[PDB]
């Protein structure tokens, strides 16, 4: 519900969302966007 | 072209033009974790035309 919508706001009105008590297998985030740039500082995607 | 190498392995693989900076030692991705990863240790490099 976060990666296919259709109105992701302008950047000076960054829209945030709280996530929490689930369970996150990100497949779906990596099978939802042809990825472009992966760029992450304090954890992996490998395991995440 | 100042290197003596015992062993040189050349494998070539087709693939699309951001997959390109997805190959190298340590990456992620549906061809970097399914197809072909390369070494975290990797001595040696890619060539795309
Ligand atoms: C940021 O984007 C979220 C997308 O999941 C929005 O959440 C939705 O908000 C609508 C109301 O606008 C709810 O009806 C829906 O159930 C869902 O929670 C979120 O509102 C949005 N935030 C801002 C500030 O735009
Ligand atoms: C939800 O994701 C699907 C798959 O990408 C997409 O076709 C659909 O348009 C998305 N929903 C909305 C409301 O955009």
């Amino acid at each position: 519900e976060v990666f296919n919508a259709t109105r992701f706001a302008s950047v000076y009105a960054w829209n945030r969302t709280r996530i929490s008590n689930c369970v996150a297998d990100y497949s779906v985030l990596y099978n939802f966007a042809p990825f472009f740039a992966f760029k992450c500082y304090g954890v992996s995607p490998t395991k995440l | 072209n100042d290197l003596c190498f015992t062993n040189v392995y050349a494998d070539s693989f087709v693939i699309k033009g951001n997959e390109v900076s997805q190959i190298a030692p340590g990456q992620t991705g549906n061809i970097a974790d399914y197809n072909y990863k390369l070494p975290d240790d990797f001595t040696g490099c890619v060539i795309a035309w």
